[PDB]
């Protein structure tokens, strides 16, 4: 979708707020820690999201003012809520009342439960991961060195096909293999893996700037066409 | 709030806090989550993972030329043999800075970053200014970090649009003669491994 | 500049809030009325801005969170401030203290002054306008019916060349004449007029959607090239 | 406010109000502005201008076929002869809806709209949802206004990227036999002249 999340190439966002890494704290509020636990806690169990495609579409679907103001783990809270409600793990009404309760009484005690077997589950996710590499029967359409042109497409659902790289010549730098396809996986439409490629683009083709800058981008096969 | 303009009004941060607490509470009551599952995750990301893992790989590459070469040929194998593997670190590539090629990495679409090797991303890395600008004017973005490259060094920016992740192997600086693997690893900054900084002589 | 103001083609902004026109009130706050008076009051006298190019760049330069939250005449307040300070009609410090004063005491009395001759000036602007049509010696580069390709350019200053129409085939629908050129006029770099054209684009070329939709866009000559 | 994240925090609307009052005050003190110059502008835009001017032109076009034809051939001349000329109405074009072509107008970049003919734009016209969507999916945007066109009508969307302005001449509906110019002008809505609505039989 062409949302405010797709910022590559935009102007006006201002200077980068450099901070020395040893001053760059991870979390300043306990709920940002909570967001991390909710995302990996759920994903490790296939709740709301079996991987990051569904997690990413919830963020992209946020209202633009929320996206630019929530702070970062506010994105994560949003997508957790969106996906849990959307798969019917949680009821919308039920979630809004409970939110209202912690808005009005932020001291309400959290109930406590210990489930060591769940801990084990969650550790499996952290250590094993969720590699999207798959094997398919079809052969790659493109080869290393080949000049391609990326499509002029504007999917209204989720893609990994950034606007700045749409309708551009580039050259295949690598054929990774077939990976789960984000444009369908995000919407629960099947893994339907496709070959993934790394693609090199010159600054002149992207921007009209002639200078020694290059961008490398991983693009699924269906985003591109032969010349 | 005028109901023609609800899009003008963001959720306050207090809303995200409350939502977070509501979701925790609902999930614990229904048996989807426990207290210790949440705290295991938090322990992993806040304390177990860090840039010290990439720093060990960088110093190894610098002191062991056979390993540097294995790493650049097949980083997914080598890194996985070292234990640096996991959620959002299943396919990690290492891209080598040389005298005339400088690499920098970004996730223009969100914040993608190889947790198992480098820990949690910088604050700025996840924010629009850096995401928007670095792919179009990497030389200006780098100058704000104190890195002013000559016109004759090529910049390759690597956008993490898939689950493939990238780490930068920075050049060993001058002035580090005779120091050991472990000593050199303390020189390796988080920023040099994103490519927004070179490593200073000590 | 590629800022959040350039929204054509983006997704995620949600549904249009229809209101019947007789319920669609103009102003709900006295400062929104004030914004209108400040903009035409200044422009009529060449203060901060001789036309709308300078007025538009001040808006585009707003922080993205301000742009999406200020409400509409908040844009106008922003650009007035930006241009008056930038030409040195107003001092930055002086303006911030005075803002602080009305933040802390919003009841502070406004001084009053009557200048009937100024009223006359301002009326001349409202009734006569600020037509940007000029004559130049050069001949139009393109003609009605001609197929052009818009450039792939990304000016970092002000343009009227929307992202969605960049790098697209279209056809000249009309040669208007030469109009003051926004990309330089906005930055006070001269009127440097260029031929303006109306250009027709098909939905298929813009979006990859084949359907009976078309967009007509006025584009200055330097945004386009012959095929 | 964390100084790594100032971009997360918008100016409250109270800030814009105060800024506005500061600018008025500074400008009056330095003799750049007066009380009556501000109030003359406000009087013009809130009360002097309105969609009733376009509505008169639409009913004239409907009752006078010689004038309709002059208007479509050279609207800038005709409209200026009528007095409908001024700031942001110096070059106004009229684009005619017919049975198989429906016109709609937009300013994707800001809010451009011909004040001297139509008055001040709708609230929604200046907001991102309509600006973003109408150029890409005009059929879906129109359905939200209650206008569901067949696949066989062409939609031409006119983006006001220059100082040229566009007004839509809507079709005279059925059921208006024998009514006069002045009566027909009361049928003409603001929306039909932006192209987001047809005119209903009375
Ligand atoms: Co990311
Ligand atoms: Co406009």
């Amino acid at each position: 979708m062409n949302g405010i999340h797709d910022v590559g190439g935009m102007d006006g966002f201002g200077k980068v707020m450099y901070v020395k890494e040893e001053e760059d704290i991870y979390f300043t509020h306990d709920w940002e820690r909570l967001a991390f636990g909710l995302v990996a806690g759920c994903m490790a169990q296939g709740l709301g999201m079996k991987a990051f495609d569904e997690f990413r579409i919830g963020i992209e679907l946020m209202r633009p003012v929320d996206y630019l103001t929530s702070s970062y783990y506010g994105h994560w809270i949003a997508t957790v809520a969106y996906n849990l409600v959307d798969t019917g793990v949680l009821d919308e009404k039920e979630l809004d009342e409970r939110t209202e309760v912690f808005l009005k009484k932020p001291d309400t005690k959290i109930p406590r439960r210990e489930d060591p077997a769940l801990v084990k589950l969650v550790e499996k996710a952290l250590y094993d991961g969720l590699s999207p590499l798959r094997e398919i029967s079809a052969s790659p359409r493109f080869k290393v060195g080949e000049r391609i042109k990326t499509k002029n497409i504007h999917p209204t659902g989720h893609t990994r096909f950034p606007r700045y790289a749409r309708d551009k010549y580039g050259v295949i730098d690598e054929v990774y293999g077939a990976h789960v396809f984000p444009d369908d996986a995000a919407h629960r439409k099947g893994e339907n893996p496709q070959y993934l490629y790394r693609v090199r683009f010159e600054a002149e083709e992207l921007w009209g700037y002639k200078q020694k800058d290059s961008v490398y981008i991983d693009l699924w096969e269906s985003y591109m066409e032969p010349v | 709030i005028d109901p023609r303009f609800p899009h003008h009004h963001p959720r306050p941060q207090s809303f995200w806090e409350a939502r977070a607490k509501a979701l925790e509470s609902l999930l614990i009551e229904k048996g989807h989550l426990s207290s210790d599952a949440i705290e295991r995750v938090i322990k992993h990301y806040e304390h177990e993972l860090g840039p010290m893992n990439g720093a060990k790989v960088v110093a190894k590459a610098w002191t062991d030329p056979a390993f540097k070469q294995r790493l650049l040929e097949d980083s997914e194998t080598v890194l996985r043999e070292l234990g640096y593997y996991g959620l959002q670190g299943e396919h990690i590539r290492v891209v080598e800075n040389t005298d005339t090629v400088h690499n920098v990495v970004v996730c223009t679409l969100c914040s993608c970053y190889p947790w198992p090797l480098l820990g949690l991303p910088p604050s700025w890395y996840k924010e629009p200014a850096y995401r928007a600008r670095v792919v179009k004017e990497p030389r200006q973005v780098l100058k704000e970090f104190g890195l002013d490259l000559p016109d004759s060094v090529e910049i390759r920016v690597w956008d993490s649009s898939s689950e493939i992740r990238f780490m930068v192997l920075p050049q060993r600086p001058e002035g580090t003669e005779g120091m050991t693997e472990e000593e050199l690893a303390k020189l390796v900054t988080r920023d040099s491994m994103i490519g927004v900084a070179k490593i200073e002589p000590p």
